[PDB]
């Protein structure tokens, strides 16, 4: 229910430095 | 190249 | 694998480290989609013609990991099987169709900021996302070349065409798998690797922002060959015996 939320990450509303990339292509 | 882990585990 | 980077800490907090206990080495990668289920290549645990074949009590997970050697004190857990289940349809025979493990951990593993699990698709998530040009991301401690790394590594990588992946081998593709990869003349590389094996392919969803993992590290021909690309179990193909698995047991 929490799943695919990283606590250090999306949770804290940061991104990791190539996940525009993933994002950018779909 | 492994390091060791605690015994405990491998019992 | 092969012309990717090291993950950042945190990064992919539901990868797990099939690790061996004599001789002490990794296996597999893995990864963890409640507190005591692991998901896995089933080729990771039974393979007949290497005479690969573990059991439970051959075998550690260990979860929370970003150095592939050092025992992370404080950081990773490790964590006993209580079973193993493999796809009774596993075909290791000819072509590795549905390639697909599950593993119950002996107790429940405590989310942290290292550990923490990653979804299964639903089938609008599939249909949406598993399309050709869109990118996942595949982390493992597997081979750098076709030597290993310090750190987790990740790379990106493009969903491929399904006529491309059935012509760039011999080996029979079934609708249980997918290939990802970039094309010879795209110019960008990389690709999973030995020791990548039974690893998460993740897609973040732009919908609501979740990580999913649409495919399983499965098989290649070399790593990172021009013209080859990298094999995946297909997750939400096979999501229905997983369901089953899961609350059967
Ligand atoms: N080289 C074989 C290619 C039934 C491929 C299906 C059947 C026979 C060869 C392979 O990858 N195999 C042989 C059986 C296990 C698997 C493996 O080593 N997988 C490791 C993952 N390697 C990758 C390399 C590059 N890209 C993705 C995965």
């Amino acid at each position: 229910a929490d799943c695919g939320l990283r606590p250090l990450f999306e949770k804290k509303s940061l991104e990791d430095k190539t996940e525009r990339e993933l994002l950018e292509s779909y | 190249d492994f390091e060791e882990i605690p015994e405990e585990y491998l019992q | 694998i092969v012309e990717g980077s090291d993950a950042e800490i945190g990064m992919s907090p539901w990868q797990v480290m099939l690790f061996r206990k004599s001789p002490q080495e990794l296996l597999c990668g893995a990864s963890l989609i409640s507190d005591r289920w692991v998901l896995t290549a089933a080729h990771c645990l039974l393979y007949p013609p290497w005479d690969k074949n573990f059991t439970e009590n051959d075998l550690l997970v260990r979860i929370g990991k970003h150095s592939r050697t050092r025992y992370e004190r404080n950081i990773e857990k490790i964590s006993m099987l209580e079973k193993i289940y493999i796809h009774p349809r596993y075909n290791w025979r000819e072509n590795l169709d549905r390639d697909i493990a599950l593993m119950k951990l002996k107790k429940p593993v405590a989310f942290s900021d290292y550990i923490h699990p990653v979804c299964l698709p639903d089938r609008e998530t599939a249909a949406s996302l598993l399309q050709a040009g869109y990118k996942g991301r595949v982390t493992g401690w597997g081979n750098l070349k076709e030597g290993q790394p310090s750190v987790l590594q990740v790379v990106n990588l493009p969903i491929v065409e399904r006529p491309v992946c059935k012509d760039s081998t011999r080996i029979r593709i079934t609708d249980n798998m997918f290939c990802a990869g970039y094309k010879p003349d795209e110019g960008k590389r990389g690709d999973a690797c030995e020791g990548d094996s039974g690893g998460p392919f993740v897609m973040k969803s732009p919908f609501n922002n979740r990580w999913y993992q649409m495919g399983i590290v499965s098989w290649g021909e070399g790593c990172d060959r021009d013209g080859k690309y990298g094999f995946y179990t297909h997750v939400f193909r096979l999501k229905k015996w997983i369901q089953k698995v899961i609350d059967q047991f």
